């Protein structure tokens, strides 16, 4: 479940922390919340690979673009960079990712499908969980959010998706992209579904294990 | 994997313990050796339902013929009655190895291989299942006819150990049954977690393994 | 036909108080055939250690290309690959395949020699890394061992606690899949020294 | 084209006591990646100290569970009040299942009662009617995970005795109904984080000689 | 084997501290085409239960006669066919789930997913669900289609487990609804603006609404969103 | 194709190879000897698809000859087997790949060792004390795990050979013409004249 | 998708709905399908999203450096822009493009490019899923040399109706006015054209 | 195919086009897809020629047999047995079928009968390939309780553009008035609906 | 099951029918009787799907044992063919036919003549001076074209079928496991005990 909503004065976007290999959980609190630059931040959805590999790339390239132009790096830049790559891979590299940030033009939130579709937007969600996500926005949102109002939409609306979506869980993640100030990264915002206290511990008598063959390996030179 | 030979002093019945949902393993304690009466015994290969289902059946069938006949149903006539019933269900996707092992007086100490192809086959040597093979391979090279009872017992464990070590879809255990002319006489359940090393160590083979 | 599943065999590294292990099966097979009890999916390069399941060829193929990085790495760094380095240098690799992989699911383990911290890793097949504090699993048995981590593992365990820990899991989640066990070796591995045991398991 | 199947998900776990057996079942109800409901129960109590459940596909579940209790309800008629063991009521199962071994229920099914001698009992049986005594077994979508757990924490399976250089293997011996919850508990609990189908609800049916409690624990909602 | 022609989308329903609600809108779809505009898909049976049904329309209007000769039946040789001995929701549930599992054994489905809504004699809220599989739970809150991806999270926020029912107004419940086919108004390709309603009370019986409009609908954003990226005008 | 075994004892490899070459129901010859020396102390047994097994040995047998003259050494059957291994690994993702199981029996002169490696065509390399590709694996291993000594002669390696082969003879349901028998130890390679 | 342009007394008019869908799902309700390539040549896009919009953005590019050459480019220039990518690639690409445009010599034109990469002329065109419900009462209504109101008034109208039957199209219905006078936007929400 | 049927002040209204095609060959011409099943219950056929032709003959029978046995059915009961086969049979039927009737009581009724083998009592109701292209067209025009010249003109104008639009329609425009005043045939040619 | 052989020569049918019984890669058993007596001087041969043979094979024997008593009387080796051939006529338009090819070798004691009948699955029949079902044909056929003479000795006869084994042992590729041989005279049916 990933989520982004504009807000007065920037952008924020928010995502669950659950990571499958088909109904099994790989990662319990993965971090779907990407740096493209200082002030432009992604969340990712698909092929898990295909959207760390595509969002490094082009974060690479915005960064030796920034150094090139001497100026700060626009998403609008990230968007048609992240849309004609792609694109040139007709669907084959299977990325689905709201960039969203801040640059000298403004304030932007921006959606792009792994054929190369993009789509502009107030709110936006993706992802298994983006039904259970978007009903919230949908339910919730109004023009001229506060910061605090926008943080507490998104959260509410990743929360449908990590209660109503099994492909969605654990904890939620968000970044807010202020006009003006740093961007916050607010790592487990929010930490709902804590395990609860074991009725025992598994802890063994030492020597339960039976052994054939000991030996120090040697990792020195 | 499940063996079944007959020499000198009569037939040796050896199966593994093993059930597989794929490379899934379902139980490691599971019978495959059906006590049809006190001179007949069925072993199960294939689909588990179709073997437990039509191999208990079977038993209905043989007790129904000495009920009507007031006499045991011959070895024959038992593996008949299945390969007749399998083979109203070919095509139907029936899958089941079996060997019905048994004495009666006018036959003396029988094998019948019964299939659900419908293939029915009087034999001295058989082994069944993913692991026939293995199985083959150390009985048919140690098998003498005249294998003391206390040899053939242990050929019969160690050719079924043999498939439970190579074969993936083998393991868990082996259960011994000898049958004589005063019928089978069981021969105890042996985990592979233990008789592996017993027999590695006092038979000195397994030198493929880390000792 | 699923090359994942052809050969057989399970990974799995924890960490512990000032420690990590990582632990494998020894079995080699070509599908219901067990063809080899001595196949060792662990290697090490300087004091990173990598774990890989999968198909054989790409096992033994990605080892020789590691070590042959790992080589380079530290003849013009002057000093051996760290454990979150090594992690990065795997993802690269395995995605610059990304529409012709490896069938492999490697596990990065070590203690990273300057901050002392234990370090484990996990990535599928095109290079997407799982780093997890507690505990990584890969192969036939992962759901096995994904089971067995979660009830068995607790955290800042002593390395000799470690050891009865990672062992279970691995021992018991290799007798639920036919096409691992067949023996295994577990690596504890503290700051400066590596104890590497071969268990006593069943030939099944 | 039109298929007759679907996958309900959740998990179920029956254990044999000496005098006891539990059959734990999650109360979640999934069709693929949507909550049908966070309670929908899928242990029962089928009379004569009984409790059966078929997960998988919910539907077959719910016929094979009806079929059974209606086969019990006869025996009672048919046999002058008998109380149905739970060995007979196994074999009536598998009948009951290989009757559709062409048209199969797609279910994984557990029974838990006392045999005739008064001792803890577990059957379970395949979908096509297979099926063995056992002390301990999963069903379901994470059988896989709480399997081998069970093998090592009620069977002892691969642990040895401290110091007897893997040689005297830790002796088998009955767990307490405190001791068997635990184990519960903490497998549906460690099933919950890594399995997406598993949560919401814990119930536990515990069949004693003075008949059928049930308890109830909350799961992870996610 | 079937594949349904005529369909209607999304019937959701829940739990309140009294009785249950259930809604469905009034458009029959053919594939992309919104076809028939005027459809009920709301079928009360007595003055205690609503059926709601969602799938192929002619399987549909199979299931109306279904009920309504059931009413029928029920009467004959019944002289208490009006009190003691009516029709409850969960004699009408069980039946349409036994018909609907009998259907898909015979590889002939009733392609529909039905959502039986009442009160039972006793007081007490019935609300569960059947599909053309013959698979069937309860919860405070069911929805078909589109209904389970995005009406259930909106009802859940509502009624989360059973001890928030009696915690339910009926003003809240209703409300919560309302706003759920909003929702789906906005975001299913295959629903309508025209929905009916009907409350099923321990009190006040059966209150059935037509004619129902999705109100109060935020599109003043769009005129601000110009291009797909790059474009200012 | 089909039957390749090798065992490897005390003080020398051995390698048994089918005779038989079939296309259809005609045994088109019933004398192939299903080798190549590769070196004169490193041996390689082939089986697979028709056309790739000979010219896939032969390509290994001239690379290996050219490092011979090269260098004026030989390589170590460990370096030998790695060379194939690569080559096969490569061959797996090649546009059509060499579909050639092998057997390697070399003796390694400088640490006086018989070695035994198994590769198949994926690139899939083990050392073993016995081997096998195709279905004689599946009678052969559970017959050598049983019957296998580490410390036998070249005697008994032939004697437990003689088992196998009796063993494939009654059970296999080809007819594979016997086999070609080579010894591979200190002093080079030899052929058996009768088996 | 509902896509139509309509050449009248004093330019051209654009129109479409503001509807994407993945299946029945919406994935934007409030969808840009009036893209810009030159100041007064804009097209309407029906098809892959991916396809259209990455074959707008190089017309664009190309448009930009033919006036940097040559000055502005005609409406059938755009067109044989668009035509050269769609026809050259027909294998590769699901595109129904309306390109609409305003020279000052040539007046409003309208130019279609079907799936095939064919140039059809029009004094009008309509396009997408939900055309095929208003052919009939598109072909009645149209009168060349309409009023800019007259001609606003058939769009609404004509593209109302390929909603109400299309459950493909929806939302908002966007305008774009090409005239010499310039530029202009015009938006029409539901509560509006809904009970026309 | 291009079907309607309209009710309006006096009774109803069945119109069609006389085209039947096997691929792109125009078989027959001058078909007649308004059928008779009783004196004033007609229905319009569209589908497989075999499938409807069969169907109206058993309905016609069943009618025939209902009129014998309970006198005069009404339309409801008509378009109910065409439903009874069309449901029921619905894996080896391809009929979309539109029932038109007047009974002295009930006036004239339309009832629709898709593919599924629903039934929709609708005021009218357009069926066939043709009828995708007059949706829009037909929903702006059509009031309750026209004329007879108003309803004929509206089905003429309808499907006027319906046989413009669709390959598969073509040839006569065919309708059939159903009143208290009895039944009349009415054919309108080419040269006359073509350039209205 | 595959090879099934028959010669009739000057006073006897000649009936060869291989030994191997075989599902995988396993020979279950090497002494397999691919034969039924149905009447004292009328033999038939069988191959082709496992089940199916031996059912075909004891059905048939069953109707022709049941006909001999009622009639007191020996059918005539052309009836029992015809009324074979019928079977698996009927058998082909069947739901599942039996898969089963036959020889009919039989001693006809009113003409005092052997005769051999070739039957296939299809029920197609001809009468033959020598006959082979299976792959067998492709190499026996043109064998017995070249050294079957019409007035040979059953020790001929015998002969001539040595050459037919030794040229299918040296160019079939599956493994048979020799043939038992029965002879059709006017003295009954009699098995060779060694071949
Ligand atoms: C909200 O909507 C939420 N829903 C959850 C989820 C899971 O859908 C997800 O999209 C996540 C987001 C990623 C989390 C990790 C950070 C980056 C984003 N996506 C995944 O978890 C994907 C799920 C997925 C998606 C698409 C697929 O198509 C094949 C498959 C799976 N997970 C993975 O891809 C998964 C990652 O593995 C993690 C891991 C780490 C360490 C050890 C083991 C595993 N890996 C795979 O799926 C592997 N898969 C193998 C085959 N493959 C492939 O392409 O094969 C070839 C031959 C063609 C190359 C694809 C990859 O989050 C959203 C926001
Ligand atoms: C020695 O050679 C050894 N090999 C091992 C092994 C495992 O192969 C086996 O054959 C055992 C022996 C039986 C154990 C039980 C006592 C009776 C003998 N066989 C199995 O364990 C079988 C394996 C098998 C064989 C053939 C098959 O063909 C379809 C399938 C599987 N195991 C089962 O059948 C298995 C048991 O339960 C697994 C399980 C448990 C829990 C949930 C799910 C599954 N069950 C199934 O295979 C179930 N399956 C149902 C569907 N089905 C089917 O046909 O459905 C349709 C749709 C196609 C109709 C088939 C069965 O022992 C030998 C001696
Ligand atoms: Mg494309
Ligand atoms: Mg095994
Ligand atoms: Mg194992
Ligand atoms: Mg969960
Ligand atoms: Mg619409």
């Amino acid at each position: 479940t990933i989520v982004g909503v504009k807000f007065n004065n920037g952008v924020v976007i928010a995502a669950d922390t659950r990571s499958t290999q088909g109904p099994i959980v790989a990662d319990k609190n993965c971090a779907k919340l990407h740096r493209i630059s200082p002030k432009i931040w992604c969340a990712g959805a698909g092929t898990a690979a295909d959207t760390e590999a595509v969002t490094q790339l082009i974060g690479s390239n915005i960064e030796l673009h920034s150094l090139y132009t001497s100026r700060e790096p626009r998403v609008v830049s990230a968007l048609q960079m992240l849309k004609q790559h792609l694109f040139k891979y007709q669907g084959h590299i299977g990325a689905y990712l709201i960039v969203a940030g801040v640059d000298p033009t403004g304030s932007h939130l921006f959606s792009i499908h792994a054929h190369g579709s993009t789509d502009v937007g107030y709110y936006l969600s993706l992802g298994s969980g983006s039904l259970a996500a978007m009903a919230v926005l949908e339910s919730h949102w109004k023009q001229d959010l506060t910061k605090e109002e926008a943080i507490k939409l998104a959260s509410d609306a990743i929360q449908a998706g990590i209660w109503n979506d099994l492909g969605s869980g654990s904890n939620v993640d968000v970044c807010v992209m202020e006009i003006g100030k740093d961007a916050e990264y607010l790592r487990n915002y929010l930490t709902p579904n804590v395990r609860e206290e074991k009725q025992k511990s598994y802890k063994f008598p030492r020597g339960t294990t039976a052994v054939l063959k000991e030996s120090i390996v040697n990792i020195c030179d | 994997t499940t063996l079944a030979f007959r020499f000198q002093g009569g037939i040796i019945v050896a199966v593994d313990s093993r059930a597989t949902a794929g490379n899934w393993v379902a139980s490691q304690t599971v019978k495959k050796v059906i006590e049809i009466n006190p001179f007949l015994l069925g072993t199960m290969a294939g689909g588990a339902a179709d073997c437990q289902f039509w191999e208990t059946w079977l038993g209905s069938q043989c007790r129904l013929h000495e009920l009507r006949e007031k006499e045991r149903i011959s070895v024959a006539a038992a593996s008949k009655i299945l390969s007749n019933l399998v083979y109203q269900y070919k095509g139907a996707g029936l899958s089941m190895g079996t060997m019905i092992c048994g004495y009666t007086r006018k036959e003396g100490p029988t094998i019948y291989y019964v299939d659900s192809d419908g293939t029915r086959l009087k034999g001295d040597i058989f082994c069944v299942g993913s692991g026939q093979t293995f199985a083959y391979g150390v009985l048919d090279s140690n098998y003498k006819w005249d294998l003391s009872v206390e040899d053939a017992l242990y050929l019969g464990k160690r050719s079924i150990l043999a498939a439970a070590h190579r074969d993936a879809y083998s393991g868990g255990s082996v259960n011994l049954y000898h049958v004589t002319e005063d019928g089978w006489i069981y021969h105890g359940n042996h985990d592979v977690g233990e008789l592996f090393w017993k027999v590695k160590e006092e038979e000195g083979s397994f030198n493929n393994v880390i000792g | 036909s699923d090359p994942s599943s052809i050969n057989g065999g399970i990974v799995v590294a924890m960490t512990g108080k000032d420690c990590v292990a990582i632990a494998c099966d020894l079995r080699l097979g070509s599908q219901s055939l067990g063809v080899s009890n001595k196949f060792e999916k662990i290697f090490h390069y300087g004091h990173v250690f990598l774990g890989i399941t999968g198909l054989a060829t790409d096992v033994t193929t990605l080892n020789e290309m590691f070590r042959y990085k790992t080589n380079l790495y530290k003849l013009k760094e002057e000093r051996a690959i760290e454990p979150e380095t090594f992690t990065q240098l795997v993802s690269s690799s395995l995605y610059e395949r990304r529409f012709g992989p490896y069938f492999v699911g490697p596990v990065v383990a070590g203690i990273n020699s300057k901050s002392g911290k234990p370090f484990i890793a996990g990535f599928d097949l095109i290079g997407c890394i799982d780093e997890a504090k507690d505990f990584i699993v890969s192969g036939t048995a992962s759901d096995q061992l994904f089971g067995m981590c979660e009830s068995l593992y607790e955290p800042n365990l002593e390395p000799e606690d470690l050891f009865e820990t990672i062992s279970q899991a691995l021992l018991n989640a290799a007798d639920r899949d036919a096409l691992s066990g067949w023996g295994a070796v577990v690596y504890i591995i503290k700051k400066d020294e590596v104890v590497k045991r071969y268990l006593k398991m069943r030939q099944d | 084209q039109f298929n007759p199947y679907g996958d309900n998900g959740g998990t179920i776990l029956g254990i044999a006591g000496e005098d006891f057996a539990v059959l734990a079942g999650d109360t979640r109800n999934i069709t693929d990646y949507s909550i049908n409901s966070r309670y929908e129960p899928k242990v029962f109590d089928c009379g004569d100290n009984i409790v059966m459940s078929a997960n998988g596909f919910a539907a077959d579940g719910d016929a094979l569970v009806k079929r059974f209790k209606n086969s019990v309800k006869w025996y009672h008629f048919d046999h002058n009040d008998k109380k149905l063991s739970i060995n007979s009521a196994a074999r009536n199962i598998q009948h009951l299942l290989y009757g559709k071994r062409f048209f199969p229920y797609y279910v994984h099914t557990i029974i838990a009662g006392l045999d005739e001698d008064g001792k803890g009992a577990v059957y379970s049986f395949d979908p096509v009617g297979s099926y063995e005594r056992e002390q301990c077994r999963a069903g379901g979508a994470a059988a896989s995970l709480i399997m081998p757990f069970l093998d090592n924490q009620v069977n002892f399976k691969n642990q040895y005795e401290p110091g007897t250089n893997g040689k005297v293997k830790k002796p088998l011996k009955y767990l307490s109904v405190e001791e068997v919850i635990k184990l519960v508990r903490d497998s549906f609990t460690s099933a919950t984080e890594r399995h997406i189908q598993v949560g919401d609800g814990l119930e536990i049916l515990i069949v004693t000689k003075d008949g059928v409690r049930k308890e109830f624990y909350e799961l992870k909602r996610d | 084997t079937q594949q349904p022609i005529v369909t209607g989308t999304s019937v959701i329903s829940m739990k309140y501290d009294n009785g249950v609600i259930i809604a469905a809108d009034n458009l029959g779809s053919y594939g992309s085409l919104l076809r028939f505009n005027g459809v009920e898909r709301l079928i009360p049976v007595g003055d205690n239960t609503v059926v709601g049904i969602s799938g192929d329309i002619s399987d549909m209007q199979h299931i109306e006669r279904l009920l309504k000769d059931l009413v029928t039946e029920n009467a004959y040789d019944n002289p208490l066919a009006d009190a003691e001995e009516a029709l409850e929701p969960s004699y009408i549930f069980e039946y349409l789930a036994t018909v609907m599992y009998q259907r898909r054994s015979k590889m002939n489905p009733l392609w529909n997913a039905i959502i039986v809504a009442g009160v039972q004699s006793n007081g007490d809220q019935f609300l569960r669900y059947v599909n053309l599989l013959g698979v069937t739970y309860s919860s405070p809150t069911l929805a078909t289609g589109f209904g389970a991806h995005m009406a259930n999270p909106l009802l859940r926020k509502v009624v989360d487990r059973e001890s928030d029912i009696p915690k339910t107004t009926v003003q809240v419940a209703e409300e919560a609804i309302v706003n759920a086919m909003r929702v789906l108004y906005y975001r299913d390709a295959r629903s309508s603006r025209n929905f009916s309603l009907a409350i099923i009370d321990k009190n006040t019986g059966l209150t059935f609404k037509k004619n129902l409009q999705v109100e109060n609908m935020k599109w003043d954003f769009a005129k601000d969103i110009k291009g797909y990226g790059t474009q200012k005008i | 194709m089909d039957i390749i075994l090798g065992i490897r004892v005390q003080d020398s490899v051995i390698l048994a190879s089918s005779k038989a070459v079939t296309r259809g129901i005609s045994v088109l010859k019933d004398s192939d000897d299903k080798t190549r020396q590769l070196s004169p102390h490193t041996l390689m047994s082939f089986a697979g698809e028709a056309g790739d097994t000979v010219q896939f040995a032969e390509y290994i047998q001239a690379n290996i000859q050219l490092y011979s003259i090269r260098e004026d050494y030989e390589l170590s059957p460990q370096a030998v087997s790695s060379f194939v291994r690569q080559e096969l690994a490569k061959s797996i993702r090649s546009r059509r790949p060499y579909q050639v199981n092998v057997l390697i029996g070399g003796y390694d002169k400088k640490k006086n060792k018989p070695e035994l490696y198994q590769i198949d065509y994926l690139g899939t390399k083990v050392e073993l004390p016995y081997g096998a590709h195709g279905y004689s694996g599946f009678y052969t291993f559970s017959l050598l795990d049983h019957h296998y000594r580490p410390d036998m002669t070249t005697e008994e390696g032939l004697d437990l050979l003689k088992l196998c082969v009796q063993e494939l003879e009654k059970r296999m349901p080809m007819d594979f013409k016997g086999v070609i028998v080579k010894i591979v130890d200190k002093d080079g390679i030899r052929q058996v004249d009768d088996f | 998708t509902s896509i139509m342009a309509v050449t009248f007394k004093d330019g051209v008019i654009l129109g479409a709905d503001s509807r994407t869908t993945t299946g029945a799902y919406i994935a934007n309700r409030v969808t840009d399908k009036l893209t810009r390539v030159h100041d007064k040549i804009w097209c309407c896009r029906s098809g892959s999203a991916a396809d259209t919009q990455a074959i707008a953005d190089i017309v664009q590019y190309h448009l930009e450096l033919y006036t940097s050459q040559y000055g502005t480019p005609s409406t059938e220039t755009a067109a044989s822009v668009f035509k050269e990518l769609c026809y050259e690639n027909k294998d590769n690409l699901t595109a129904g493009i309306i390109v609409a445009g305003y020279d000052d010599k040539n007046k409003g034109e309208v130019y279609t490019i079907p799936l095939g990469g064919s140039v059809h002329k029009l004094p009008y065109a309509i396009a997408g899923s939900g055309s095929t419900f208003i052919y009939g009462y598109c072909d009645k209504n149209f009168r060349e040399n309409m009023s800019k109101e007259e001609t606003v008034d058939f769009i609404k109208h004509s593209l109302s109706q390929a909603i109400k039957w299309d459950g493909s199209s929806g939302g908002v219905i966007r305008m774009v006015v090409l005239t010499a006078a310039g530029v202009e936007r015009l938006i029409f929400y539901p509560d509006e054209y809904e009970q026309l």
